[PDB]
């Protein structure tokens, strides 16, 4: 028999270390590549909008620089007399637009503030923004829930949907937590 | 250095200014209405008078951005009050303009004469850039400051970038100064590098839009140079956090580099094996999965797959790693006399000696020489199989010179020996072509004819490894796998041994769920 | 002994440097021209919260979805962006028209009362980037110098 590290025995010795090992990499094991925010299922190119070695997410039209006609370079002519960016000023679509497109940023956040300021609540389950519906209360406000008329934004048709629903608080989100850190660089501790 | 005086504060005014003027409405956007009336200043206060007084003005200009940076860096920590994003701006802000400076000289240089000034000043600013980066990296040292030149370096690609036959100039300058910057060299550029190298600009020109693929050999030197840097670290198991995340780093790209582009992996899998140590199974495995795209590979899981009848086991893959290299003019000779006469008889009983390169106590054997030789004996063997008028079987295969040195080898080698020859077989079972037949054949009769449990543990443990781990596996691997199960001599030795160890057993049941 | 001095002195230098290069790694706007208005904050979010954006939302289809609020939010607020460049596409598909001079968004609230090959007269309603609104003005003159 192998008494060594290159036979059997060394094998599930490397296995059974990854369970007492609290460092990301286990060469032995490896590790859920699906997860590492590339989609692998993906029929077209990924390089395009591969953002870095280190991000989970791909390249949004804002990151990617792009040679607009002169003529949209308002900003340098603009500067003083353009207004200042106040969340309470713009619409739902708007709060909507910033919401879905700042995916781990703090205008996400931010958003989702105006939003829930404006009465709208996140179902952690259902994964979408509901609200009251005009004129409709609840059926029975009770304890852990509540059941009646509700609106919801569909993100795929770009619409607000009345979808008549039972939430229980329970799967409802608080008052977003504003991250108090300036100096956060994610690219750091990824794994 | 040996700066003519008043030169430092006479061209820290000059970009001081063209800073202002880069900014200002009046520039004209590309900044060519300011560039004129600045190349025009530039030759009144006489900097661009000499070679070495163009070279000095460049360095000095470098140098200024960088202690604009040091000092950003210092009243943000000095003041955690100030905000980061408006002292990373006051960076850019200075960066940016002598980026449009460098990029606006060395486009007018190739406007006003040709292509081969344009790239001779495109290279003499990248020298002078890597030169700074360099100096600073040594003095600073664990201060040292990777922002400006990685700013510099990927702003001034990107702005050189939009013929096609003159954009290969530009990329094989930008690739001679990522050589000269690879991690081995700038340790601490390392992840301002891989940002570079792997950026998606980057990528494209060299990997797609670069025509009859001249950029592939050199973005394969680039990522030898990654994997060359990682080896010491990989090879010693434990890896520091800042070494998981550029590990995850290179994960992320190889990934990008499997999906869109898998001939590239394809072709250079031999290049990337002799550097990646053997470990590092799904790093690897991720090499050894890439397959031309337009390949259908049957499903490894179909009971009953013959695959002794599928068309692919005559085509031999391409290999643009010229392996044969490695091997010392000698010993190749040597080789050559045994596989056509079968002497001399001492050449297998020296053999081992010859593949154990052992001046240091930990290398132990020349690794590079063991797949070099193993490689080569197959790719002799399949030639020599079909020159005899055979496609390479179970049962053509044996009782030749080729399969002396395997049997030999798989004998006389230690247990270390034999993990890395065996781990040389593993790494060309892969898509179906011929090497892939042939070496799970080698496999497949080295298990079967073994008179020492060691043997058959060994290929057991080298097959297992490498379909344990979590995916891509590949094809090759899970057919002998599949193959070698089913065999009785296997059957045996699992009965033998899961008697012995039972926790082994577990290994096993794993494969059934893990595997593709 | 301890298996780290196994590395080489050399070996041991590069670690340190790479180790003191992850204290300050670089950052996703370091490789990025300078964004003005809404620049990267990248911070931690919750799980269930959508880390990334719809699927094709950079399509010139979904940009036309938004609301023209949005869009001018991303043409001012985004400047010299793939996705100012979709909010331009889809404001000219539903019939906007950039003033080169006033640099402002106009569309034809009415067929206009006068077209020569110099101007076009008549109502319009544009969208005020300094009062942050929709406004209308009736006779006014679009001079086709100030039109692509």
């Amino acid at each position: 028999m192998v008494t060594d590290q290159f036979g059997m025995i060394g094998l599930l010795t490397f296995i059974r270390a990854a369970e007492t090992d609290p460092g990301m990499v286990h060469l032995a094991l490896g590790s859920d590549l699906t997860t590492l925010g590339l989609n692998l299922n993906s029929p077209e190119n990924l390089y395009p909008k591969f953002a870095s070695p280190w991000a989970s997410s791909p390249c949004r039209p804002q990151d990617i620089d792009f040679h607009v006609p002169s003529e949209y370079l308002t900003n340098i002519h603009i500067r003083d007399k353009l207004a200042a960016i106040k969340l309470g000023r713009y619409g739902e679509d708007l709060l909507f637009y910033l919401y879905y497109m700042n995916g781990g940023d703090v205008l996400q956040l931010l958003a989702a503030v105006e939003l829930f300021n404006r009465d709208w609540r996140y179902h952690k389950e259902e994964r979408v923004w509901i609200t009251r519906a005009p004129g409709m209360e609840p059926t029975m406000k009770t304890n852990t829930y509540e059941r009646g008329t509700y609106y919801f934004f569909d993100c795929l048709n770009w619409r607000k949907v009345a979808k008549e629903f039972h939430l229980e608080y329970d799967k409802l989100e608080e008052r977003p937590h504003l991250p108090s850190t300036f100096n956060y660089n994610p690219a750091q501790q990824a794994f | 250095y040996d700066d003519p005086p008043g030169l430092r504060e006479k061209a820290e005014y000059l970009l001081r200014e063209w800073v202002n003027l880069y900014h200002s409405a009046a520039a004209g956007r590309d900044s060519t209405k300011a560039f004129s009336a600045f190349v025009g200043q530039m030759h009144q206060q006489g900097i661009l008078k000499t070679d070495d007084l163009i070279t000095r003005f460049f360095r000095l200009c470098t140098e200024m951005c960088v202690e604009i940076s040091y000092r950003a860096q210092a009243e943000q920590q000095h003041n955690p009050a100030a905000n980061p994003t408006m002292i990373r701006a006051k960076c850019y802000h200075n960066l940016d303009a002598f980026v449009r400076l460098i990029a606006l000289l060395v486009k007018h240089s190739g406007e006003a004469t040709n292509t081969v000034t344009k790239i001779n000043l495109l290279n003499k600013v990248l020298g002078i850039v890597v030169g700074v980066l360099l100096q600073d990296h040594d003095v600073r040292q664990s201060e040292f400051q990777q922002l400006p030149y990685h700013r510099i370096f990927i702003m001034l690609l990107l702005e050189l970038n939009a013929l096609e036959t003159i954009n290969f100039q530009t990329l094989t300058a930008f690739c001679n100064t990522f050589h000269i910057l690879r991690p081995t060299k700038a340790p601490g550029f390392v992840y301002a590098w891989l940002e570079l190298i792997s950026h998606r600009i980057f990528i494209a020109r060299m990997l797609a839009h670069t025509p009859q693929q001249k950029g592939w050999p050199m973005y394969a030197q680039l990522l030898i140079d990654l994997f060359k840097y990682l080896a010491p670290f990989l090879r010693n198991v434990e890896l520091t956090k800042p070494m998981q995340i550029l590990y995850k780093g290179t994960l992320r790209v190889l990934l990008v580099l499997l999906h869109d582009f898998p001939e590239f992996l394809c072709d250079y899998h031999y290049g990337f094996c002799d550097v990646i140590p053997p470990n590092c199974i799904q790093l690897r495995n991720l090499i050894l999965s890439a397959f031309p795209r337009n390949m259908r590979l049957p499903d490894p899981f179909t009971p009953n797959l013959k695959v002794d009848m599928l068309s692919e086991i005559n085509i031999a893959p391409r290999i643009l790693t010229n392996f044969t290299g490695v091997m010392p003019p000698q010993f190749k000779k040597d080789l050559d006399s045994y596989l056509k006469t079968r002497s001399p008889v001492t050449f297998l009983s020296d053999l081992r000696s010859n593949l154990q390169v052992s001046n240091e106590p930990g290398n132990r054997y020349n690794l590079q020489l063991i797949n070099a030789l193993v490689l080569y004996v197959g790719t002799q063997a399949i030639a020599h199989i079909h020159n005899k008028g055979s496609t390479p079987s179970m049962s053509t295969i044996t009782h030749s010179a080729h399969m002396d040195i395997f049997q030999n080898l798989a004998v006389d080698l230690d247990t270390e020996g034999r993990y890395l020859f065996l781990n040389a077989i593993a790494n060309q079972l892969r898509y179906p072509n011929s090497h892939t037949h042939y070496f799970s054949c080698t496999m497949l009769y080295l298990f079967a004819e073994a008179n020492t449990e060691a043997i058959q543990e060994q290929i057991t443990r080298v097959l297992l490894e490498r379909l344990i781990v979590n995916r891509p596996h590949p094809w090759g691997l899970l057919i002998t796998f599949i193959e070698l199960i089913k065999n009785p001599a296997f059957k045996f030795w699992n009965h033998e041994f899961v008697e012995e160890e039972p926790e082994i057993e577990k290994l096993f049941q794993s494969v059934a769920q893990c595997c593709m | 002994g301890p298996h780290m001095l196994e590395l080489t002195k050399e070996q041991l230098y590069q670690q340190a440097m790479e180790e003191a290069a992850w204290h300050h790694m670089p950052h996703p706007s370091d490789s990025e021209r300078i964004r003005q208005y809404l620049p990267r904050n990248p911070c931690p979010t919750p799980p269930y919260h959508h880390q990334m954006p719809p699927p094709h939302s950079d399509t010139v289809e979904f940009y036309q979805r938004l609301s023209t609020e949005t869009l001018f939010f991303i043409f001012y607020y985004l400047e010299g962006t793939k996705a100012q460049y979709l909010a331009a596409k889809a404001l000219k598909k539903q019939s906007w028209r950039f003033h080169t001079k006033y640099m402002m968004w106009f569309q034809r609230h009415e067929e206009p009362k006068t077209i020569t090959d110099e101007f076009e007269q008549g109502t319009y309603i544009y969208f005020d980037y300094e009062k942050w609104g929709q406004r209308k003005k009736e006779g006014f003159t679009f001079e086709y110098r100030y039109l692509e």
